[PDB]
């Protein structure tokens, strides 16, 4: 390898020190995998061993590449990211193509390897320090720091941005209608082409990047034009009971925090007496009319809801049972930028944690394609459980921010 | 004079700072003349060096005396320097657990003397370690010094010494991969399956290698023989246990003493099964005064008595064999306390432990069991680097029902059912749909925040109405009280309708126990009922759900 230019100097925000984060305990399997991977990486000059005079640490995990039988090392750079990249969202910050979500097909390619041929600033290397843990704290961990641009660090594509633009320039000339956006280790490519044409063009880009020196072990298609804010659905019933009208009035009353132009009164007058829950109550004209008015007002989106770039994105997920999960991406309460429902194959494959994980990945990817940044999740799972099992089913190269919720949503079936 | 040709670790001062300028005059002539004697001998060994005072720095130097005063000891307070020095990598946060150690035919403990003083200090940093011995009154020129090696009490000493020791062991471990060396503070712990003769030969070889680098090791045999008392553990050749625990007898207990007691019991719980800290720690709920005398309750003394009866006879843990399965077994103690044993063998425990739920007002057995399984999974991953097969006192139907209808996503690995009671079951289940042919109770409750009087009542579809007055209550408590009333006055199958999202939230969580007596009574009622359908409606929207 060679240094194409000198190393791009990297500074943090003045007053901010390097990341210091504990290394999560790992299975012997994953530890051995990381040991092999890092032995080879040390052999190739990508990383070097460090002494006690380096205080900083960043977590490391072992996952599967995609479906692959070979282990892949996933570094969690979220802290270092937050420290450097908020300045590198400014100085080297990559612009987001808001027209990407309009394309009928979007394919994701993994360009990460590109970063490994580029050296890292000598003064900055000490902040890339990570630790391969030992079982039962028997030995102090094995400590490395990166000699080259690390994967998972948002500064890496920022530094490689010029080279990427240069390499992509010929392809973008022959294909002016194709949108290409680089988020961290991944390249998102949109088109309006037929699936066959789209895949052929993606393969063209693969061979183009390959003959220019960029290996992409992609050897996964979205459709963002169908992505929107889902309408709230009122139950369609031939007849009704007292209980049903109660659920209806309740749900609508909850929806009033969203669409203030909803009136539940005429439905309230129909239950007026004190009745058994199972008593069938036929709808009147003044009632049914109100039901129709509240139905037609619920299919039209909200007024005054826009995306604030100064505010973080928040993704809430709730479990619907039977392999179904519902989610909302918002910023301020009750103003929803996005809503959706993730589903999976039913039985003898997936469990709860797997489904939630894949859901989080899907939501995160959507958020990347749309707003150019990832949401902070509120996860319906026990903290330690998730922290233990999240690396099993994780196929993504990035890590979204997350926290954990108690006090179960009664919304539930309402969404 | 064991000089060390060891590569030094480069050290910096925190950016913007400089060396400590603290000056020390005091005090006594005797201590001064005692300092000279030691400093000359340290200089002879090259550990320190005199310096011409060209704008140097300074650090306070005291002198103290151990028991058996034939030997003086010099002390240096590096606090001010330690503030200004750069941060270093943490040395060792946690310690290895004996249950995770593996059987070795021979084990040797080697403690290295003059550990820090045998490891050189970075040259350019040495000037920051400068200190002065005071002249005897008379404002006379003092004796300047600085450290050429790792000073005791200096921030960077333990980590630098650790890494230096590691690099020193590096060429030796390469020639002897069959032997395993652990490194803790000033101690090395070697072990091997080699025969005693070859083992001792290798130990002596290691001692010689270490001595070549300027690190001394014990001459007579090698030091201690098993035990092996280490970090509050007793390590035997074929077994491990905890150092003897002493539970003091007192006529009066204080927060401090209860802290020590709960500490000892917790520490003992890793091996002796059955230890219960719940009541004794519940005594400690008040965080206010540390010296406050706290009266023990009856449940607390009972619990402590059971703990004494458990601690009567000694028990031991075994070591880990990778070739055999890892099994975890959990039992409920009934108070919200759970106990567990981890074993590769039926009569032999690797270790034991307990899980208690401190957080939350209400919960159920299945959830607590899940949390326990979580804790054991984490602990197992830490200690043995894998996860155990679980033997659990819960039917697959109960578990599956619970996690299928649970709002939160849990998980448990492959597990097998154990019929040993008390079994974990679902004591009641709410109906998912309203009950035809069941009386419908519309319940409500209210309270005045000031007077705290309030009332709770119901009105049914059969025209039955009741209002019961309350005292010293709150809105939530009346909201639960109304539902309790409806449960009391109805048949085996009942439809309740509440205006309370609170009460609905508590009940829908299906708790089998709570720290509230009211919730417990409601639980009992829900158990006694054949069918209960609880439903919610918006409060003060006036449909069928009006006030009282
Ligand atoms: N002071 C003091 C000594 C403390 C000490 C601390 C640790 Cl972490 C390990 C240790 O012994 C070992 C050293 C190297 C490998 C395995 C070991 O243990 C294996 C288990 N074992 C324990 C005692 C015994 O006699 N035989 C035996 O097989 C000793």
């Amino acid at each position: 390898p060679i240094s194409p230019i000198e190393t791009v100097p990297v500074k943090l925000k003045p007053g901010m020190d390097g990341p210091k984060v504990k290394q999560w305990p790992l299975t012997e399997e994953k530890i051995k995998a990381l040991v092999e991977i890092c032995t080879e990486m040390e052999k190739e000059g990508k990383i070097s061993k460090i002494g006690p005079e380096n205080p900083y640490n960043t977590p490391v995990f072992a996952i599967k590449k995609k479906d692959s039988t070979k282990w892949r090392k996933l570094v969690d750079f979220r802290e270092l990211n937050k420290r450097t990249q908020d300045f590198w969202e400014v100085q080297l910050g990559i612009p987001h193509p808001a027209g990407l979500k309009k394309k009928k097909s979007v394919t994701v390619l993994d360009v990460g390897d590109a970063y490994f041929s580029v050296p890292l600033d000598e003064d900055f290397r000490k902040y890339t320090a990570f630790t391969i843990p030992s079982i039962n704290n028997e030995t102090p961990g094995i400590r490395y720091q990166y000699n080259v641009l690390p994967q998972g660090w948002k500064g890496s594509p920022a530094i490689f941005q010029s080279s990427m633009t240069k390499i992509l320039e010929p392809f973008k000339k022959q294909n002016p209608d194709i949108v290409i956006y680089q988020y961290m280790d991944d390249l998102y490519v949109g088109s309006d082409l037929e699936i066959g044409q789209h895949r052929t063009k993606i393969e063209e880009l693969r061979q183009h990047l390959l003959r220019w020196g960029l290996t992409t072990p992609d050897k996964y298609e979205l459709h963002p034009d169908k992505w929107t804010v889902q309408p709230i659905v009122l139950p369609e019933k031939d007849s009704w009971t007292v209980n049903d009208i109660q659920k209806l009035v309740g749900k609508l009353n909850w929806a009033s925090q969203i669409y203030p132009g909803i009136k539940v009164r005429q439905l309230s007058k129909l239950l007026r007496g004190t009745k058994a829950l199972t008593e069938v109550i036929p709808l009147t004209e003044e009632a049914e009319l109100e039901l129709a008015e509240n139905r037609e007002i619920l299919k039209e989106p909200v007024h005054g809801v826009y995306y604030d770039p100064s505010k973080d994105l928040i993704a809430e997920i709730q479990k619907q049972g039977q392999g179904q999960w519902t989610y909302q991406i918002y910023q301020e309460p009750f103003k929803n930028l996005k809503t959706g429902k993730y589903a999976r194959m039913r039985g003898a494959h997936t469990n709860d944690v797997k489904q939630l994980t894949e859901a989080v990945q899907k939501i995160t990817t959507e958020s990347i394609v749309i707003w150019g940044k990832t949401p902070k999740f509120k996860l319906p799972i026990q903290k330690e459980t998730w922290e233990t099992w999240w690396t099993e089913y994780w196929q993504a190269t990035w890590i979204p921010e997350w926290e954990f919720v108690n006090t179960p949503p009664l919304v539930k079936l309402w969404y | 004079v064991p000089i060390s040709p060891i590569e030094t670790v480069p050290v910096k001062l925190k950016p913007g700072m400089d060396g400590p300028k603290v000056k020390q005059w005091p005090l006594t002539e005797e201590k001064i003349k005692a300092l000279v004697e030691i400093c000359t001998e340290m200089e002879k060994e090259g550990k320190i060096s005199k310096i011409g005072p060209e704008n140097p720095y300074n650090t306070p130097v005291f002198a103290i005396k151990k028991k058996d005063s034939t030997k003086w000891r010099k002390l240096v307070d590096f606090r001010e320097l330690n503030k200004r020095t750069q941060d270093f990598w943490e040395v060792q946060l946690g310690i290895p657990h004996p249950a995770g150690l593996k059987k070795k035919k021979s084990v040797t403990v080697l403690d290295v003397g003059d550990a820090y003083f045998s490891v050189p200090l970075d040259e350019d940093f040495r000037k920051y370690t400068a200190f002065t011995i005071p002249s005897i009154n008379n404002e006379t020129p003092g004796i300047r010094y600085q450290y050429n090696v790792l000073p005791q009490g200096w921030k960077g000493s333990p980590a630098i010494f650790q890494s230096s020791m590691t690099k020193i062991l590096e060429p030796f471990a390469a020639q002897n991969p069959d032997i395993v060396i652990y490194q803790y503070m000033d101690d090395l712990y070697v072990g091997s399956d080699l025969e005693i003769g070859q083992h001792r030969t290798k130990i002596e070889e290691l001692r010689q290698h270490l001595l070549r680098w300027g690190l001394t090791t014990p001459d007579k045999k090698h030091q201690k023989e098993p035990p092996f008392l280490w970090m509050g553990y007793e390590l035997h050749p074929d077994k491990w246990t905890v150092q003897p625990i002493v539970l003091p007898e007192k006529d009066s207990w204080t927060v401090n003493d209860i802290q020590k007691l709960v500490g000892k019991l917790n520490w003992a719980s890793q091996i002796y099964p059955g230890i219960k800290v719940r009541q004794l720690s519940k005594l400690l709920r008040g965080t206010k005064a540390l010296t406050e005398v706290i009266p023990l309750t009856e449940e607390a003394e009972l619990e402590l008595a059971e703990n004494r009866e458990i601690l009567k006879e000694p028990v031991h843990g075994v070591y880990y064999d990778p070739s055999k399965d890892l099994i975890a077994e959990i039992q409920k103690q009934g108070q919200g306390q759970w106990t567990y044993q981890i074993y590769q063998e039926p009569f032999k425990n690797l270790k034991t432990g307990k899980y208690a739920r401190m957080r939350g007002a209400h919960t159920n057995d299945v959830k607590q069991l899940t949390e326990a399984v979580q804790k054991i999974t984490t602990e197992s991953i830490v200690i043995w680097g894998k996860t155990p097969k679980f033997k659990l006192p819960i039917q697959k139907e109960t578990w599956e029902t619970w996690w299928t209808e649970y709002w939160q996503a849990t998980w448990i690995p492959e597990w097998e059912f154990v019929n040993t009671p008390p079994l974990v079951k679902l004591w009641y289940q709410l109906e998912k749909e309203p009950i035809v042919g069941a009386e419908t109770f519309y319940v409500d409750g209210a309270a005045n925040r000031e007077t705290k009087l309030g009332k709770a009542g119901y009105v049914t579809n059969k025209g039955r109405q009741k209002v019961v007055p309350l005292t010293n209550t709150t809105n939530q408590k009346t909201e639960l009280q109304a539902i309790y009333l409806a449960l009391q006055d109805s048949g085996l199958e009942v439809n309740i309708v509440t205006d309370s999202q609170y009460a609905l939230g508590i009940i829908q969580a299906q708790p089998d126990k709570s720290e509230s007596e009211l919730v417990n009574q409601i639980i009992e009622q829900l158990i006694k009922k054949e069918k209960v359908y609880l439903a919610w409606v918006p409060a003060h929207k006036g449909i069928g759900g009006n006030e009282q």
